[PDB]
RNA sequence: CUCUGAACCUGUGGUAGGUCAGCAUCAGUUUUCGGGGGCGGAAAAAGAAUAAGGGAAGGUGGCUGUUUAUAGCCCUUGUUGUAAUACGUCCACUGGGGACUGAGGACUGCGGCUUGCCAAGGAUGCUGACAUAAUGGU
RNA sequence: CUGCCGAAGUUUCCGGAUAGCAGAAACUCAGAUCAGUUUUAUGAGUAUGUAAAAUGAGAGUUUCUAGUGGGCCAUUUUUGGUAAGCAGAACUGGCGAUGCGGGAUGAACCGAACGUGAGGUUAAGGUGCCGGAAUGUACGCUCAUCAGACGAAAAGGUGUUAGUUCAUAUGAACUAGCCCUGGGCGCUUAAGCGUACUACCCAUACCUCACCGUCUGGGUUAGCUUUGAGAAGCUCAGACGAGUAGGCAGGCGUGGAGGUUUGUGACGAAGCCUUGGGCGUGAGCCUGGGUCGAACAGCCUCUAGU
RNA sequence: AUGUAUAAAAAUAGAGGUAGGCUACUCUCCUGUAUCGUAGAAGAUGGGCGAUGGUUGAU
């Protein structure tokens, strides 16, 4: 439906391969898409299935971070042999946690790549994350320890935002003006 | 050609409602009346030339 | 603040191509907004156009605008396939364009 | 879409015979074409009649008489696989004795691999007693105390604002 | 041509394939 | 002569050409009108019934 | 009556462009295993009647008139009656002294000329 | 006298071509939404309403067993009925939206209205702007 | 240069004479015959041949005259085989003369056979992204820690899924399916597998139209104010369009010759140069600008060291 | 460019808000088709009334 010019996505619980296609198709798209929590991807599977899969790709460079891994798979799903397939690469920016400039701003998920909605109850999925920490990625510590963090400060602005909106519901009955044309749905 | 036309329109309906009508005594008789074959065929070509 | 904006958001998508030939006679646009064939029906016929700038300038102005017409749907997604006066060049892909509201029957 | 037909077919009269006999069969097919090839297909593997020296003489789509009553329906099938020799008997609950064999359809070519051709549905009996019935999943659901959580249906409008709730 | 089947004393039987 | 082909069912004046009967056709004439009866035998309903 | 032209490109001989010793004017192909000549995918368009335009609109300029090769004022005088068919065309070596001439006599015939203001200035 | 659209004055009279656009009324092709009606199907099956009878349930009341209660359900007839609906089929029944084409060049013909008129042997009207750029070409 | 026809690649006798295939001419015919046709029935042994109903097409010649006179693969039939494979013949078409959509890719596989185009609709195959098209619906099966997706392979499984049957709620024996063991990115209540139903994608294929050409069938002279008689013209209609060898027709260009243009040229011939313009399907032709400095061309015919 | 407008976390197979003193509460979710913003020669000139507030620019 509706687009917007940046996009930023929470990577927090969707499936690997159905975001990345998704993604790949809105970068090919012309929209710009910055991808966060990148740590906190899914793969469906057991992570001794895709500790394998990516032990066999180890045996050109091997990417250990999770953003990188993310990018790899939309990287794939674009044609990258050509320039339109190069300036859509060059539109995305997949990092791990919440970096300060997409912290503000407003986080969109894609339904149709969330795991919950996508994966059948009970079925074994690995975090990329958790998979990269015993690949070579030795950030994991760290990056939850900002992440924890800054969904305190998070928490803080929404308490502060909520109990000023309580104001602006409060006084939205108080005008008898919501009650008297309340009519058209509104 | 107009009275021709009228008169085959009538042969028609005529005979699809004697058809019916044999029909509706059949099942009501209990007995099966099984219509006549058709001599008529449309064939179309389906498949190409090689 | 509030422009105008009398018309509606698109993107240029492709060409009316198969797996390896393309038509660029014809191009598939998106009409965001529109998500499926039925509701692609009421844009079909509107006057869609391609605003690009260019740095010469004519007549004191460096827009230049090609027109366009949305002829029919394409898919079940709400796609359409709109034809210019002159064939979109290929590097509009993903590009943006403006479907108008007329010609209007509402 | 299957639909039930009732087909009536008997070999032509001739000298031998003043009269012939008429047989009756009711099988399920999506148009009245298929019925007919798949009735003769069993003449002639049972009586071993002739389809050119026999007739279709009636031909009629039965509708479930009672399409709103929960009901579970007994359906006895023959195989031909590998081996070429199989029967087997499942149970279906639902309302239309059609949907039961399109659901009987359904798992054979799930489980089996099998195929519309292969099989020759013997006969289709409703289980009204609840003690005949001789499948767990049916007596299941035939408890007085029907009341289970929902299955996940897993349902444009991309770059959802908000968590989806996915409850109820 | 078209022709009536009389049902009397000729019912018909309802046949099964054999198992 | 005949350098377009059109067609009647679509140009009405090349069927009222075509077919000088489509003036007075009538498509539409109610025949059961207040009867209907319902013919199906016991003995009909009984095969039918069957299995 | 408006001039259609099924191609405007020409038909350029096949690997003209890879040599000089291979001028571009059109050659057949005779080349059994040439994939010009069995007409694959990519290759080029080859010169077939089909591409063959309007007979009525064939010859015409996109003004719609026939070009009429003029060597003097006498061929020029022939277009009085098909002024709105033909348009002179002065040959490449007829001289600026009768350029001139032939210009002026077609100016009162109502004949166009393709190429009226060769060789020539103006003084008004 | 006639003629010279003959020169000029007086006309302030009229009528005004090429490229690109918009719309309307049409014709050919086509695509996509509807509305109404006839007929067939067990003259749909159901079902509601509905006067009864019988039965059992995964049993209401009474008390797992029980039989309409202090809930009801199923079957059968009856039932309004000539029900409705779905499906199939048909209408020389009808209302919109979109796109692509306009070949031919006096009149002939086949038809429909009422000499004339027409959606009937293939596009014409009404406008503009730009032209002194647009349209194109290389 | 263009257009129109267009094989055979092999019987048979034996380098061949035939024939076949493909054209040319003259004949006689549509009230006559014919067919990689289907029947009917007679017989004969489900088939068989013969004789006489349907369907389609107007048919039969005679004469002489080019090329071919290899095979590959595939299908079926096959005889023996024999570590197993395979080999051997025969049967039949396709390619060999043939591009196009799909098949990741690929010459043998699935569709489809070709003038130039606009629009529409499909085939085969597809619709997560690369990629045009449903991250469609409704059921199920599958968890792999090598699935799947496009021979050790038999079987085993404290492996499942549905389970059936038999024993007395359980257990045993079994019934199958799938897993384990024995194109890319990625997918796992699938973007896997099986079934059913809608929608959608696009080939040179199909339909409608326009245009080119060819073939075929007509019309056209007391040459009517429709003037449209280069009768070698004009005009109307329908069908058709791959192509090697080969056959046939019409055109483009070059040097010289006869005739002609009461032809072009120092106010600039010819030549050359050019991201100038135009014409022709093409060979080619016309032209602007620049350069240049003395000759040259169109049309009919003739000719060739073209 | 054409509103270049929107900051919880979290489970989902339950969470959040709301309130009482972590034990007992309640309400909402079932997406954003929401919310903010939006009227003027793209937004004029005055008279006001009414806010005497709001919208903001400038440092």
């Amino acid at each position: 439906s509706e687009f917007q010019k940046v996009v930023v996505i929470d990577a927090k619980g969707h499936l690997l391969g159905r975001l990345a296609s998704v993604v790949a198709k809105q970068l090919l798209g012309g929209q710009k898409v910055v991808v966060v929590r990148c740590e906190e991807l899914n793969i469906s599977g057991h992570f001794f299935r895709n500790k394998l899969k990516y032990l066999a790709y180890l045996r050109a460079f091997h990417f250990r971070a999770p953003s990188r891994i993310f990018q790899k798979a939309v990287r794939g799903m674009l044609p990258h042999k050509t320039a339109r397939g190069q300036a859509a690469l060059e539109h995305l920016q997949a990092v791990e946690g919440i970096p300060p400039p997409f912290d503000k701003q407003k986080r969109v998920v894609v339904p149709a790549a969330l795991r919950v909605l996508r994966l059948k109850p009970g079925r074994k999925y690995c975090t990329v994350g958790r998979l990269s920490s015993e690949v070579g990625w030795k950030y994991n510590d760290i990056v939850a320890k900002l992440e924890e963090r800054r969904k305190v400060k998070s928490a803080a602005f929404y308490q502060a935002k909520l109990a000023k909106q309580k104001k602006i519901a409060s006084a939205k009955e108080a005008s008898p003006v919501n009650q008297k044309l309340s009519q058209f749905g509104y | 050609i107009a009275k021709r036309a009228e008169a085959y329109e009538a042969e028609y309906r005529a005979a699809e409602r004697e058809q019916i009508e044999l029909a509706r005594k059949a099942r009501a008789e209990g007995n099966y009346f099984v219509p006549h074959e058709p001599k008529l065929i449309f064939v179309v070509r389906i498949r190409g030339i090689n | 603040a509030q422009g105008h904006r009398l018309y509606v958001k698109a993107k240029h998508l492709s060409f009316q191509r198969s797996k390896h030939v393309i038509h660029p006679g014809t191009s598939i646009v998106k009409i965001e907004g529109c998500d499926s064939k039925e509701e692609a029906q009421f844009y079909l016929g509107k006057r869609v156009c391609y605003v690009y700038k260019s740095s010469k300038a004519v007549r004191g102005s460096k827009i230049r605008v090609i027109w366009g017409t949305i002829a029919r749907p394409h898919g079940n997604s709400g796609a359409v396939r709109a034809r210019f006066v002159h064939n979109l060049p290929a590097k509009t892909f993903g590009s943006s364009l403006r479907v108008m509201l007329y010609p209007s029957n509402i | 879409a299957l639909k039930e037909y009732q087909v009536v077919g008997r070999k032509v009269p001739t000298e031998h015979e003043p009269v012939p006999k008429l047989f009756r069969m009711r099988l399920f097919a999506p148009n009245e074409s298929v019925a007919k090839s798949r009735y003769w297909y069993f003449l002639k593997m049972i009586n071993k009649v002739k389809k050119a020296t026999g007739e279709i003489v009636a031909i009629n789509e039965i509708s479930e008489p009672k399409p709103l009553k929960a009901k579970v329906f007994g359906i006895w099938i023959r195989y031909d696989s590998r081996s070429g020799t199989h029967n087997m008997y499942k149970e279906f609950r639902d309302t239309t004795r059609v949907g039961a064999v399109e659901a009987m359809y359904a798992d054979m070519a799930a489980r089996h691999r099998a195929r519309f051709r292969s099989i020759r549905i013997l006969k289709v009996v409703e289980v009204e007693k609840k003690e005949d019935v001789r499948r767990n999943y049916v007596k299941q659901l035939l408890n007085p105390h029907l009341k289970f959580p929902l299955p996940h249906r897993r349902t444009k409008k991309v770059f959802a604002p908000h968590r989806p709730s996915t409850f109820y | 041509k078209a022709h009536f089947v009389s049902t009397e004393n000729n019912e018909p039987v309802t046949l099964h394939p054999v198992a | 002569a005949h350098v377009q082909k059109k067609n009647p069912l679509k140009n009405k004046a090349v069927l009222s050409r075509l077919n000088p009967y489509a003036k007075a056709y009538k498509a539409n004439v109610k025949i059961n009108s207040e009867k209907t009866p319902k013919a199906a035998g016991e003995k009909f309903l009984s095969v039918l019934h069957e299995n | 009556v408006n001039i259609i032209k099924k191609r405007t490109k020409p038909f350029k001989r096949h690997q003209s462009d890879r040599f000089k010793r291979v001028g571009e004017s059109w050659r057949k192909p005779r080349g059994i295993d040439s994939c010009v000549r069995r007409r694959f995918r990519g290759t080029i368009s080859m010169p077939k009647i089909g591409y063959g335009n309007n007979k009525k609109t064939r010859y015409c300029m996109p003004n719609g008139l026939k070009a009429f090769l003029v060597r003097n004022v006498s061929d020029v005088e022939l277009l009085l009656m098909h002024n709105k068919t033909y348009a002179a065309e002065i040959a490449g070596n007829v001289s600026a002294r009768k350029r001139v001439e032939i210009v002026e006599k077609a100016r009162a015939l109502g004949v166009k000329v393709t190429n009226a203001g060769a060789k020539v200035r103006s003084q008004e």
